[PDB]
């Protein structure tokens, strides 16, 4: 099983970039996609996740209002909408995987993921 | 708030306690209708004299 | 026929000249096969 992310890069401060990460290999089942971020010098951090079943998204507060997470089932792929762009949003973007159903959506937030990404970087200049 | 997902997993892994651990389980249920009862027996034969 | 849920199935094969008609005469059918099919019939059709 791997994780494959794309888009992302270089933006100016205010304007908007998508990134992708498509699931590729033979899965059982999908509970929940997620994006965390590691910007340089810092802990990896959580940003969105989404339940597989439903779409039900869960957001860090720091991105709520201008990030959205998306999923398309059929094409086994989990999106981040990165809207009006902070300096602050410079960092590598993970893509994350886990089969773990829990009940409770925030849980999310704190689980640790099975599979990840190789990392996307964004860039947020002036 | 108040709206969960109503299912969830199960932590089965090797080092688990006995309760915890994995159990596979088939029941076995019986049915008579009034149909022809096509589920029968070995009914083994003997010897013939 | 369907009796009892059991579907009876009976017949035969004869060879015949006839272009017309059934050929008149007599020959028996035995039995073929013997389904526990349990199932409802009143109607039916063939495919040919
Ligand atoms: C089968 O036919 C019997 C005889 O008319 C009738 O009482 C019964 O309702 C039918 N059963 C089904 C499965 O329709």
């Amino acid at each position: 099983v791997q994780l494959v992310e794309s888009g992302g890069g270089l933006m100016q401060a205010g304007g908007s970039l998508r990134l992708s990460c498509a699931v590729s290999g033979r899965t059982f089942s999908t509970a929940a996609m997620g994006w965390f971020r590691q910007a340089p010098g810092k802990e990896r951090e959580f940003v969105a996740a989404i339940r597989w079943s439903g779409g039900s998204a869960y957001y860090a507060d720091s991105v709520k209002g201008r990030f959205t997470i998306s999923r398309d089932k059929a094409k086994n792929t989990v999106y981040l909408q990165m809207n009006s762009l902070k300096y602050e949003d410079t960092a590598v973007y993970y893509c994350a995987r886990t089969e773990y159903v829990s009940y409770l959506l925030s849980d999310y937030a704190t689980w640790p993921y099975d599979y990840w990404g190789q990392g996307t970087q964004v860039t947020v200049s002036s | 708030f108040n709206c969960y997902f109503p299912l969830q997993s199960y932590g089965f892994q090797p080092t688990n306690g006995v309760g915890y651990q994995p159990y596979r389980v088939v029941v076995l249920s019986f049915e008579l209708l009034h149909a022809p009862a096509t589920v029968c027996g070995p009914k083994k034969s003997t010897n013939l004299v | 026929k369907n009796i009892d849920g059991y579907f009876k199935i009976y017949s035969k094969h004869t060879p015949i000249n006839l272009v017309r008609d059934l050929p008149q005469g007599f020959s028996a059918l035995e039995p073929l096969v013997d389904l526990p099919i349990g199932i409802n019939i009143t109607r039916f059709q063939t495919l040919l």
